[PDB]
DNA sequence: CTTAACATCTTAACTTTAA
DNA sequence: TTAAAGTTAAGATGTTAAG
């Protein structure tokens, strides 16, 4: 999801990388819909 | 505070749950095991296989202290005619403390858990609210009723001991274990927490009232469910206390041993 | 006997590198980050050389003759995102740039920034 | 639902440019030189404290302030349970056997002075004995308290006792009776909140600063939390 | 000897619900 | 919205089977 890596214990550059591995899985799903 | 909820009345809120009962008159629930002195009295000789011992003993801080070393504690005797599978439940201090577990090892018994009593200061609860501001009131009116000063921060209401080091408040009570083979315990454990905050008296801090004893009595029945009275505890009761007083220790299925001047 | 002094000294004898400073004066960079996560000087130059000596673009060469470690791909694409300026780094592959012409771009970067008046934070968007 | 991934695909986008924006803010504002809550004259040390070299620390100690360590604190790392306790606390550190605990020098790091040991329930009397077979001598006990968010005594699991509180020992080493170590100071019940995971209050500072005015501190098994003042502080994860 | 699994608890924050 | 209960996660527990 979207709001589960958007935590106030969540420091920045773990958030961000999350973000990151979750545009990977955009990105493959979107390779795999292709 | 306006309608008399405060940090104190909050921590305060067993008393009023725990009533003293009336003193037993069967002949059939408390024994008078009255002897001369405790360390001259031939022990496990009339009780047998408690599994509760209570050893309320005032200590002997230093020389004028009015109470009972551990000289006599050496002297004292447990055996097999005595606590076996039980708990024993002493006054214990931090001075005392290294040598008090250690000689308890030497019989043993050791070291399980602990229960302290935080003291709170009538004296100081009943000076902050006149400061701030309930008058012609001593604290023991204070501690015979529920009629306590409101107070939202406790830590300044502790009582101010003489200590030449952190200053003392603490009433910790040593819980020590005898594990025996081939007899598993019966407990009914986790009912009560380590810690309860009781009120007590400026320059008389050295016992407990009457609800905090009782609170440590009914810790120690529902703790073990088996030595308290089930149509059984006749005479051979499973619980017994030592030295004793004419207070509160007189209980259905505890034995008392006094002290005769 | 002052204590300023005296933690200098501690710190210069027997504190860690990433704690105290060249000069003993405490290392407060370090202190907010997490453990582990802190970008150290050495870790800068580092990159700062691994520029030139290998390809740009793709980091996994550039993790290779990193520390090998705490080194995550996303951090070192997002720091050298300020070492030159843009956040836009995909039209930049293929580029080998040295620190010179970095600080010059940098400037570059920074100085049109200031001029097309949407400047955020010393850093120039696209 | 091609709309549905793509759209979340912009939220993404958006998302981190807010977050590239924000640490962005972040470095900037680190490299302009702004402070931490560490206070300046912390001394921390981050080494394992088993393969640590004292030999060092005893002569930098000796040949700076001409004086050794006049307290020590303690928060060993306990054998509890570790990750996955099932029924209760979580203990989410590495744990110390007795024997590695006991084998680090401590008689050397002091002549004259005070030990703040935190024993836990199942380890009190080994505690007892760490700190009476160090040269040491059993003189006080510091318990915590610990209240809730609204202020009433917090009750956590226990075995006979729901457990609520917390043990601090505390044993002299040498002569006290000079211009330091005020006497008759503080009180042995800290009454504090459950601020994090195994964190002890900050009251305990606040009571050794008052035991001892501008000392020599040791700490050993340290975290970023307290990190005080005039305090050398060893840890694993500093 | 060490890890995993056992009850025999209390309290605050989050979630759902009738008003 | 609203306060009023259900539900859940957190707390530096001691003891015992299983290799
Ligand atoms: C009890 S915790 C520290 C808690 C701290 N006193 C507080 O107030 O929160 C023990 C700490 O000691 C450190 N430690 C654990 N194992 C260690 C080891 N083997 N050697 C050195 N340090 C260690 C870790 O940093 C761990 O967090």
């Amino acid at each position: 999801t979207l709001e589960d890596i958007e935590n106030e214990k969540f420091t920045n550059l773990e958030i961000l990388t999350h973000l990151y591995n979750l545009k990977a899985e955009i990105v493959r799903r979107l390779a795999e819909q292709g | 505070t306006e309608p008399g909820e405060d940090q104190l009345s909050l921590l305060l809120k067993w008393r009023s749950s725990y009533i003293p009962p009336q003193k037993p008159t069967n002949e059939d629930e408390y024994k008078k095991i009255i002897c001369k002195d405790i360390s001259s009295e031939k022990l496990e000789q009339h009780a047998g296989d408690v599994s509760a011992l209570f050893i309320n003993i005032k200590w002997k801080l230093s020389e004028g202290q009015s109470g009972k070393s551990i000289e006599d504690l050496k002297k004292l005797a447990i055996s097999d005619k005595l606590i076996n599978n039980g708990i024993i439940f002493i006054w214990s201090e931090k001075e005392i403390l290294s040598q008090i577990v250690d000689v308890l090892e030497a019989k043993g018994f050791n070291y399980i858990e602990n229960f302290m009593i935080n003291q709170l200061s009538a004296d100081k609860a009943l000076e902050m609210q006149r400061k701030n501001q309930w008058s012609d009131i001593t604290p023991e009116q204070c501690i015979e009723q529920e009629k306590f000063p409101p107070n939202n921060y406790v830590q300044d209401i502790f009582v101010n001991s003489e200590y030449s080091f952190f200053r003392k408040s603490k009433k910790i009570l040593l819980m020590l274990r005898k594990f025996n083979k081939d007899a598993q315990l019966e407990l009914r454990h986790q009912r009560t927490s380590d810690i309860f905050f009781d009120i007590f008296e400026q320059n008389k801090p050295n016992d407990v009232s009457k609800k905090g004893m009782e609170f440590v009595y009914k810790m120690i029945e529902t703790l073990l469910p088996k030595a308290n009275y089930s149509e059984e505890n006749k005479g051979a009761f499973k619980m017994m206390e030592l030295y004793a007083d004419d207070k509160s220790q007189p209980r259905k299925g505890w034995i008392s041993v006094y002290e005769q001047e | 006997l002052d204590f300023t002094q005296y933690a200098k000294n501690m710190r210069k004898d027997l504190s860690n590198q990433d704690i105290c400073l060249e000069d003993g004066a405490l290392n407060h960079s370090y202190f907010l980050t997490k453990k582990g996560q802190y970008w150290t000087p050495l870790n800068q130059k580092a990159l700062q050389r691994g520029i030139e000596l290998f390809g740009v673009g793709n980091w996994k060469e550039i993790n290779y003759d990193e520390f090998s470690g705490k080194a995550n791909i996303v951090e070192l694409e997002l720091r050298t995102c300020m070492i030159l300026g843009i956040n836009d780094i995909t039209e930049y592959y293929g580029k080998k740039i040295s620190e010179e012409e970095q600080e010059e771009i940098k400037k570059s970067n920074i100085a049109k920034g200031k001029k097309e008046n949407k400047l955020k934070d010393n850093i120039y968007q696209k | 639902s091609k709309k549905g991934l793509q759209g979340l695909l912009q939220d993404i986008e958006k998302r981190i440019l807010h977050y590239k924006q924000l640490f962005f803010k972040e470095q900037n504002e680190i490299a302009n030189g702004k402070r931490s809550m560490v206070p300046d004259n912390s001394i921390p040390i981050c080494s394992d404290v088993t393969k640590l070299n004292f030999q060092a620390l005893i002569d930098a100690q000796m040949r700076h302030a001409g004086k050794m360590f006049d307290v020590i604190m303690m928060d060993p790392p306990w054998q509890l349970s570790s990750s996955q306790p099932s029924r209760g606390v979580a203990i989410a550190y590495d744990s110390l056997s007795d024997e590695k605990i006991q084998n680090m020098p401590i008689q050397s790091l002091q002549q004259d002075g005070f030990i703040f040991v935190w024993a836990i329930n199942a380890k009190y009397r080994v505690t007892i004995k760490m700190i009476e077979n160090w040269g040491y001598k059993l003189v006080d006990e510091i318990t915590w308290v610990k209240k809730t968010v609204n202020g009433k005594i917090a009750k956590g699991h226990g075995f006979y006792l729901q457990h609520a509180k917390e043990s601090c020992l505390i044993g002299v080493k040498g002569d006290v009776d000079n211009g330091r170590f005020k006497k008759n100071i503080a009180s042995d019940v800290i009454f504090s909140e459950r601020r994090g995971q195994s964190q002890k209050p900050e009251e305990i500072y606040q009571y050794i600063n008052q035991l001892c005015p501008n000392g020599n501190y040791l700490e050993i098994f340290a975290r970023r939390n307290n990190l005080h003042d005039n305090w050398v502080s060893i840890g694993n994860e500093l």
